[PDB]
RNA sequence: AAAGUUGCUGCAGUUAAAAAGCUCGUAGUUGGAUCUCUCUCGGCCGAAGCGUUUACUUUGAAAAAAUU
């Protein structure tokens, strides 16, 4: 269930990997959960005390993970307490070609492995329930930027819950304050 | 007069601009679900086709291709998708 | 054809805030353009402006102030070593109090007396006054 | 403004700001290539391709649902003409305006569009060529039209 | 009307005294 | 030198000196947005490959007096 890239389970990960064994012993997703695994997981408090759990998985089976996100969640939810799940892609960043490096760079990077890229994937991939419609970035007077994200409104009230843990969970994995909102008209 | 939010406009505005002329463009077109009155099937059509599109069982004309957006045959039913 | 997107967005504040607009569009973005309106607004200049983000080179929206006279661009991006700086600001700000020269240097976008303070030179952008 | 044409219009296509497949389209990625191999097979131009599957089979952009665009998908399969289809159209052009030069020689309208063209031929063989979609021989003769068609 | 050079020396000066006028205002804000 | 009457800073070309009938058309000039240091031998270090190469910027050395 579990390969971690640096192959060290921790007592998180075991124990939502017994998680995902119930759900896969118990529930009508057992076809397609037994082909898939995961990597590596986290537990952040968000919100002031409120706990959310994190789940890094590789790329290639996102969208695997795409198609069971929602009952995977609402059973996880059923599962533990008062939560919050999400799912992070795997994304690996190659540092900046300088005039000071190793010699592994042969061949340029690809354009999906840069700073920009990873990070736009990964606000892409904390809300599969909505996407991202819109996007801004104010600059304040202080010069500290801010993100506003503008989500889906035909589906709002799926997530509405969930922006906060949402903005919680970015920052914490990026160092950038995040807002979401949801437009009247498209 | 010399005082209008740019960042929030409100819709009847930017439904009324140019497509490419909107804060962030996006395309008037559409696509829809198309059913013939001589048959049950569902064919989803571009709202500004250019071709023509035929049946797959009956071989009918479903749409024709105009200057803006296609003719669909008296008799056709469509609703919009998404 | 459309080339040095800042002069553009630099004629177009100036144009705007010249007819007492408040707020100010400006297509193409870019990070040069941000990083000059930062400069401007760390100087209390032009307010506070945010990026909009289509998926294309985005636009700015900037909340003109009015403390701003004129802002400029010197094209070409002139060789600027760190004594010429007197002579350059000599030619370009109308005083000694207020107005500034910005400069890309290998430290990045600063303004003239940042450039004098880190002790480097670099290729001149704009001047604001 | 056009290159040549003094007019300057503006109508052209918005692509949305949803990359993202949408959810209607049942479509997977691989029925799409097959459909742009009959398609092909059928001795259809890349554009007619993505107008075709516009149209009828609801596919909105088919790099944003394949992941690549049309050109490398029949060039991964071999199913890509030897020059590209812009240069193909104007260079049809060309012998479809000398013939009627043949047949009319009072048409000095047709000689300026004649000309025109040519123009476009060169500038975008350059381009070719520069890129290496071209070999360095290859040149556009006059003589050398009808049988590129 | 008048002559250009006048009036280029009054738009000289009118913009000096604009010039202070900013210098003295920025100075009260200390 | 006044002189911005040779104009890089810094000029002009409707009516005063002066912009080509029109389009195509080498070279040159100019070009949208986008990408955040290490391996071996010798006492945490020294040698080595540099990291694509530049243009740019800064430092250090070296650089007759007289004149200024």
């Amino acid at each position: 269930i579990v390969k971690p890239n640096g192959e060290k389970p921790d007592e998180f990960e075991s124990g939502i990997s017994q998680a995902l064994l119930e759900l896969e012993m118990n529930s009508d997703l057992k076809a397609q959960l037994r082909e898939l695994n995961i990597t590596a997981a986290k537990e952040i408090e968000v919100g002031g005390g409120r706990k959310a759990i994190i789940i890094f998985v590789p790329v290639p089976q996102l969208k695997s993970f795409q198609k069971i996100q929602v009952r995977l969640v609402r059973e996880l939810e059923k599962k533990f307490s008062g939560k919050h799940v999400v799912f992070i892609a795997q994304r690996r960043i190659l540092p900046k070609p300088t005039r000071k490096s190793r010699t592994k760079n042969k061949q340029k990077r690809p354009r999906s492995r840069t700073l920009t890229a990873v990070h736009d994937a990964i606000l892409e991939d904390l809300v599969f329930p909505s996407e991202i419609v819109g996007k801004r970035i104010r600059v304040k007077l202080d010069g500290s930027r801010l993100i506003k994200v503008h989500l889906d409104k035909a589906q709002q009230n799926n997530v509405e819950h969930k922006v906060e843990t949402f903005s919680g969970v970015y920052k914490k994995l990026t160092g950038k304050d995040v807002n979401f909102e949801f437009p009247e008209f498209q | 007069p010399l005082a209008k939010d740019l960042l929030h406009p409100s819709p009847e505005e930017e439904k009324r601009k140019h497509k490419k002329k909107r804060l962030v463009q996006s395309p008037n077109s559409y696509f829809m679900d198309v059913k013939c009155p001589g048959c049950y099937k569902i064919t989803t059509v571009f709202s500004h086709a250019q071709t023509v599109v035929l049946c797959v069982g009956c071989s009918t004309v479903l749409c024709q291709p105009t200057g803006g957006k296609a003719r669909l045959t008296e008799g056709c039913s469509f609703r919009r998708k998404q | 054809v459309r080339m040095n997107v800042l002069a553009d967005a630099l004629k177009s504040i100036n144009n705007a805030e010249k007819r007492g607009k408040r707020q100010v569009l400006i297509r193409p973005c870019s990070k040069v353009i941000v990083r000059f309106l930062t400069v401007m607004m760390k100087h209390g200049y032009i307010g506070e402006f945010e990026i909009i983000d289509d998926h294309r080179a985005g636009k700015i929206v900037v909340n003109l102030t009015g403390r701003l006279n004129k802002c400029g661009v010197i094209s070409p991006r002139f060789d600027v070593q760190l004594k010429d700086l007197e002579k350059w600001q000599n030619n370009l700000l109308p005083s000694r109090q207020f107005g500034f020269i910005v400069l890309t240097t290998s430290a990045g976008i600063m303004d003239h007396e940042e450039a004098r303070r880190k002790h480097t030179g670099g290729k001149i952008l704009g001047f604001f006054f | 403004g056009r290159m040549h044409a003094p007019g300057k219009g503006l109508s052209q296509s918005a692509l949305p700001y949803r990359r993202s497949v949408p959810t209607w389209l049942k479509l997977t990625s691989d029925d799409v290539k097959e459909q742009i191999y009959k398609l092909a097979k059928k001795g259809l131009t890349p554009s007619q391709i993505g107008v075709i599957l516009r149209d009828s089979h609801g596919v909105a952009q088919v790099r944003f649902v394949t992941g690549n665009k049309i050109l490398r998908i029949l060039k991964s399969k071999g199913l890509a003409p030897d020059l590209p289809e812009d240069l193909y159209h104007l260079i049809k052009k060309a012998v479809a305006v000398r013939k009627h030069l043949e047949r009319n020689r009072k048409d000095k309208d047709a000689k300026f569009r004649l000309i025109l063209i040519e123009s476009r031929i060169h500038r975008l063989a350059r381009y070719y060529k520069t890129k290496r979609v071209l070999p360095p021989n290859w040149k556009y003769e006059s003589s050398t039209a009808s049988a590129l068609v | 009307v008048l002559p250009k050079k006048e009036k280029m020396k009054l738009r000289r000066e009118q913009w000096l005294q604009k010039i202070e006028a900013i210098k003295l205002a920025e100075q009260k804000h200390r």
